RNA sequence: CGAAUCGCCACUUCUCUCGGCGCCAAGUACCUUCAUAUUCACAAGA
RNA sequence: GUCAAAACUUAUGGGCUCACGAACAAUGGAUGACGCUCAAGCCCAAUUAGUGCCCAUUAUUCCUUUGGUAAGGGCGAGAAAGUGUAGCCCUUCCGAUGUAGAUGUGGCGUGGAGGUAAGGACGAAGCUGAUGGCGUGAGCCUCAGAUGGACCAGCCUCUAGUGCAGAUCU
RNA sequence: CCAAAACCAGCCUCUACUGAGCAAGAACGAGGUCAUGGUUUUGGCGGAAAUGGGGUGCCCCCACCCGUCUUGAAACACGGACCAAG
């Protein structure tokens, strides 16, 4: 769940990629498993809750781990 | 890492000045926090208790144990690293002074030196 | 020298293990193998064949606790299904078909197969021991347990909760009663009889899969 | 040497890198490290201008597609290797001996043209519904 | 989908006693979801006419009947059913169906609608394939025809699962969900 | 379920199969079907997917 | 700069299963803008839902219907009202929501010419009525209710189409170059490349 | 002012009952830049 | 179907239905609302289809706590013969709601006393506190006062005029 | 400190009979997972970073004023403005 916050803050590469260094933050997650008949899946990110802000918004479901 | 980091506070502390937040337990029949509904405050429990080789111990990761003065500092000599000597408030800065070199030179930790 | 005096025994024990599934084993081969032939001679007699009657039902509390009777309180009691998913084989004496005809909106039940026996003895199996209930991990267990020449194995456990045993009450009774998963993919109904279109009551051979959904 | 690297990704496979700097490159799989250790595909640079480089398995999507590169030799391609002359000069002697394994194979030219390909999961594509 | 009842034969007797020694056995077809609801029907039976109960008698063959082949063809059931509205309707409906299983399943579903009836109310009398000409019913009776041809007309066509969307482009198939 | 497709064989109904692995062979009216666009349509999507 | 909308087309769907597919889209962040609302259908005869309307219209405050529940008789607004009865309408989650639909009557120019027009197959009107049972278009029972537009949308329903109708023949000329021109595509250079178009149909 | 967003188009963007393209060479020829950004990590790029 | 998790409105199920339909006369307005009508209704059956899913303080399992007048083992720092503490240590098992009420508590806390130990003008008590820390909790402790100005916490024993949102309390 | 991958363990999920069916049994293979255990590895961050707490706001969600007598209190039942000392 990537989004933003007002003021920069330390990020992955915030010294080895300064050109990374957005207010934009990000929150990561794992699909945990289908969530009914339907396409949705659960997705627990991390040990925290997602915001309520998030919901709605774009959340970016990666390819990976890969399996395939 | 807590089973509950908040207070369990009183019912409406928050509504009246003069109520300590510090927990009573609830009466009285109609008490929505005795009669434990869902969207109440939470009471206090045994199931609360925290994991017990992890309890009493400061994220330093020392167990406190009060101290007065430069021979309490002894009583940490052997157990260093299970206690950490925190002085107490109303020992002087003079001998504040004299608990720290000392407690510096003994490898013992304090909590406020 | 008890060090290794323990070792003689442990290696005893298995061949003994071994000795007796090999027989149960072949007890149920042969068994069946015998009850196939008989089914299959009627046939070719233009000719039928009475089964032999169950002789072990594995019944399982399916209802819970509130709001229940004085007297299906106590018939569950001595059931030993006194949670929900519980479950124990109890033999089918007339006696005990009527303590369960007493009770069959708060259990379902029937014939357990050989491999729902092994399931819920080797997976959920549990002895009673000191008053613990302590799961079964070895046979060692079981054979402290069961002061008994004829019980050593689990084998010996699933033998006696199937064939119906002549210490069918003295194995069942050292297991701790069945806490049984509730069924996978959902009950029907927990109100209605099986043959209702629900779930309490006999439901003959189809409790295997019921059961098996719970195990 | 001890691999529980899948099936599905073996050595001359050809492999889309998932994430890091080179998403959605076709990159063939040259090598698994000595232990259960993460792949090293390469591009070739010459192609994609994907370096020789490390990747985790989980990482990239080993596609059906690959080439009998049994016959280069990646043995210059050691986890003590992990821009310098001297691996500057590793690929060099690797890319050339890659990309030539590419070429001896029939529809060895698409390949050539496959490893340009980028990956992009453009919009009301089903890559789950895809096979590789 | 395939039937909702299966069809069971379970045949059984009173068991064995001096005071019937050699007693009769009873063949009973009956339509049941399960062999366990048609030991239980074939239970009611035998109490409801031959005043044998489940507690003194004994199932020797639950065993389902095997279908006569899957030719579409053509059915008479004969469904008594109990209401409180009719509390005993004899009534041979035909159906129009490839198996005893199928007519009879189908003319449970029938039943429940026009009548308010559960599968333990209703109880089948027999379920006799009928040549063309003896179906004196005239619905089915539109289907003989060798030469019978009708439109597929105003379907419903919904996409396979997997291709299913919620928004469309609107004179095109470009998904936009 | 079904699609009713323009193509149909003369048959009569009941008709058993081993009839039908003749008479549809006399027509090919399953080696036509694929020749249409309706057709390739279907084995295209089943390619793409495939 | 325009944002993600999807400008669902709205006409010939069943009201409330329209409403409904949309009202969740919305929720999914969605931002639809519907269009020709006028053309919703509803089951029944108008009768049905004049009577069904006009029993909405007769509730309103004693006390003082000036704050009363509002009846809207535009059929877009009658569109909003449907989806917002469909959302959260309370809490801000669905408040935003209701905000990110655009009812229109008619398809309006600026919305006309943007793109292409969605749909909704499961609030098709031919797949939810059953074909021969009366229906209520929305815009014809609301014009009975006190709509005053219902003909000022037609005469611009009728002149997008004449005008959407005039220029698909002003650029007959170049759809028609296209497919000529892709079609002697075909016969290019592209060679392998025509039996990997064979193959999947192209 | 750092941001979240991640297909476009006058081949859809009419009506009434497989739209085109884009996805790494402006093209099917792989000429050809990419590394050390050192194996995920907001795409560090639009 | 949306609200609302789930059939992104599933069925490659059956019937029935046009106007209502979905366990226990008067402020406008209630299948809960919308809306639904080849249902989003009713009867029936189903579970991917003649080749399911969602939600509990429930169940199971895992972690932790507490209780057991439960079962055992043991006796770099620790290893206490132990009801109870910061539990002598470890292991396993079962229990846990709760008004009136009963009981427990090396349970909390207050004024005083016998002791012990200690602190204080390098700042006692008191008070203030996005001072954190500890304790299930009553609470304790520390920090900081750009607060104060002289007393006083700990521990065991003794004691009581000992703990307050509510008495139309003073 | 944040991450990510791996390994092992655990754990979980994913024939027989019958006349095509079942009331029917395993196997191979693969996946998932540390809010499971043990094995590190590899990167990211490092006057600041980092975890924790605290504060303020929001978001989504949950949530009937307490005491009281009473079968029954959110009650259109009583007592209840604030605080301090008692
Ligand atoms: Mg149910
Ligand atoms: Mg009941
Ligand atoms: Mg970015
Ligand atoms: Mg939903
Ligand atoms: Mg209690
Ligand atoms: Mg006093
Ligand atoms: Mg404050
Ligand atoms: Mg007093
Ligand atoms: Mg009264």
């Amino acid at each position: 769940y990537v989004y933003h916050g007002y003021k920069m803050k330390r990020c992955v590469r915030w010294s080895k990629a300064p050109a990374r260094r957005s207010n934009t933050r990000a929150i990561w997650g794992r699909v945990t498993r289908p969530h009914g008949g339907s396409g949705a899946v659960r997705a627990k990110f991390n040990g925290s809750a997602v915001p309520a802000s998030a919901i709605g918004k774009r959340v970016r479901v990666y390819l990976y781990p890969s399996r395939i | 890492v807590k089973k509950r980091t908040k207070r369990f506070t009183r019912h409406k502390c928050e509504l009246f000045p003069q109520l300590s937040s510090s927990w009573r337990k609830p009466r009285g029949e109609d008490s929505p926090v005795r009669r434990r509904y869902k969207g109440q405050k939470a009471m206090p429990n045994k199931g609360y208790g925290s994991d017990r080789k992890t309890k009493y111990i400061t994220p330093s990761g020392f167990k406190n144990f009060p101290i007065h003065n430069v021979q309490d500092l002894y009583m940490l000599l052997m157990q260093n690293r299970k206690y950490a000597g925190v002085i107490s408030h109303t020992v002087g800065a003079k001998s504040r002074k004299a608990i720290v070199r000392k407690a510096h030179e003994l490898d013992v930790r304090l909590i406020n030196g | 020298k008890a060090i290794a005096a323990n070792k003689a025994a442990r290696v005893a024990l298995k061949k003994a293990a071994y000795a007796r599934g090999l027989r149960y084993s072949r007890e149920y081969r042969s068994a069946e193998k015998k009850l196939v032939h008989l089914r299959r001679q009627a046939k070719s007699c233009g000719n039928y064949y009475l089964e032999a009657k169950p002789k072990v039902a594995v019944v399982t509390r399916i209802r819970g606790i509130a709001k229940v009777a004085p007297k299906q309180r106590k018939i569950l009691q001595l059931l030993r299904l006194r949670q929900i998913f519980n479950t124990v084989f109890v033999r089918l004496n007339k006696p005990m078909e009527n303590m369960l005809r007493a009770v069959e909106p708060y259990i379902a039940y029937g014939y357990p197969s050989l491999r729902t026996v092994r399931m819920m003895v080797y997976k959920r199996g549990h002895l009673k021991i000191n008053g613990q209930r302590v799961k079964i991990v070895n046979n060692q267990m079981i054979e402290s347990k069961y002061n008994n020449e004829n019980i050593v194995c689990a084998e010996d456990i699933v033998n006696q909760i199937y064939t119906g045993g002549k210490h069918f009450r003295e194995v069942t009774n050292g297991l701790w009663p069945f806490k049984l998963s509730p069924p996978a993919g959902g009950m029907r109904q927990k109100r209605r009889h099986f043959v209702e279109g629900g779930d309490y009551g006999n439901r003959d051979a189809l409790i295997n899969r019921f059961l098996a959904r719970m195990i | 040497e001890y691999t529980t690297l899948r099936k599905s990704c073996k050595p001359g496979t050809i492999a889309i890198i998932l994430a890091g700097r080179f998403r959605g490159r076709r990159v063939v799989i040259l090598k698994q490290l000595p232990r259960n250790g993460p792949l090293v595909i390469s591009g070739p640079m010459k192609y994609n201008g994907v370096p020789i480089r490390r990747i985790d398995s989980r990482y990239i999507i080993a596609t059906s597609t690959k080439v009998d590169i049994k016959n280069v030799d990646v043995s210059g391609i050691t986890p003590d290797i992990f821009v310098s002359d001297a691996r500057a000069q590793l690929q060099k002697k690797v890319d050339a001996a890659l990309i030539e394994a590419i070429r001896k194979d029939p529809l060895g030219k698409e390949k050539a043209g496959y490893l340009h390909s980028v990956f992009t999961i453009k919009p009301g594509d089903a890559p789950h519904r895809m096979r590789w | 989908v395939k039937p909702h009842l299966r069809h069971y034969c379970v045949v059984g007797r009173e068991t064995p006693s001096e005071k019937n020694p050699a007693p009769t056995v009873y063949k009973f077809e009956v339509f049941a979801p399960n062999f366990v609801v048609a030991k239980s029907r074939f239970w009611r039976m035998m109490r409801e006419k031959n005043k044998v109960k489940s507690t003194h008698g004994d199932v020797l063959s639950c065993k389902v009947v095997k279908d006569r082949k899957l030719a579409a063809r053509n059915y008479s059931v004969d469904i008594a059913y109990y209401s409180q509205r009719c509390g005993y309707t004899h009534m041979v409906k035909e159906f129009r169906d490839v198996s005893k299983a199928g007519a009879v399943s189908q003319a449970y579903h029938d039943l429940a609608s026009r009548h308010r009836a559960r599968y333990h109310n209703i109880e089948v009398l027999g379920v006799k394939s009928i040549p063309n000409h003896q179906v004196k019913r005239l619905s089915i009776s539109e289907y003989h025809a060798s030469n019978l041809s009708f439109p597929l007309l105003h379907r419903r066509v919904k996409a396979p699962r997997k291709d299913r969307v919620v928004f469309v482009k609107k004179n095109t198939k470009r998904a936009v969900v | 379920n079904v699609e009713p497709l323009k193509f149909s064989v003369e048959l009569s109904r009941n008709c058993s199969t081993k009839t039908l692995k003749n008479v549809l062979a006399e027509k090919k009216i399953l080696e036509k079907y694929a020749a249409t666009k309706s057709a390739r349509r279907i084995a295209a999507k089943r390619a793409f997917a495939r | 700069h325009r944002p993600e909308i999807i400008v669902v087309d709205l006409k010939d769907h069943v009201l409330g299963r329209a409403a409904a597919i949309v009202a969740k889209q919305l929720l999914l962040g969605k931002k639809i803008t519907a269009v020709r609302c006028e053309q919703l259908t509803i089951a029944g005869t108008e009768i049905r839902n004049k009577i069904k309307y006009l029993q909405f219209l007769r509730k309103r405050k004693l006390s003082n219907p000036k704050l009363g529940p509002f009846h809207h008789r535009s059929p877009s607004d009658i569109f909003l009202r449907t989806v917002r009865s469909m959302l959260p309408r309370y809490t801000k989650r669905g408040q935003k929501a209701l905000r990110q639909l655009v009812a229109y009557e008619g398809i309006p120019t600026n919305v006309v010419r943007t793109g292409g027009r969605v749909v909704i197959p499961k609030a098709q009107r031919h797949y939810c009525y059953r074909s021969e049972r009366p229906y209520t278009v929305l815009g014809n029972m609301c014009k009975h209710v006190g709509w005053k537009y219902s003909d000022v949308v037609k005469k611009l329903e009728t002149a997008r189409v004449e005008k959407a109708a005039r220029h698909h023949k002003k650029t007959e000329k170049l759809r028609a170059a296209w497919k000529s021109a892709r079609k002697e595509a075909l016969s290019k250079v592209s060679k392998n490349n025509l039996e990997v178009l064979k193959k999947f149909g192209y």
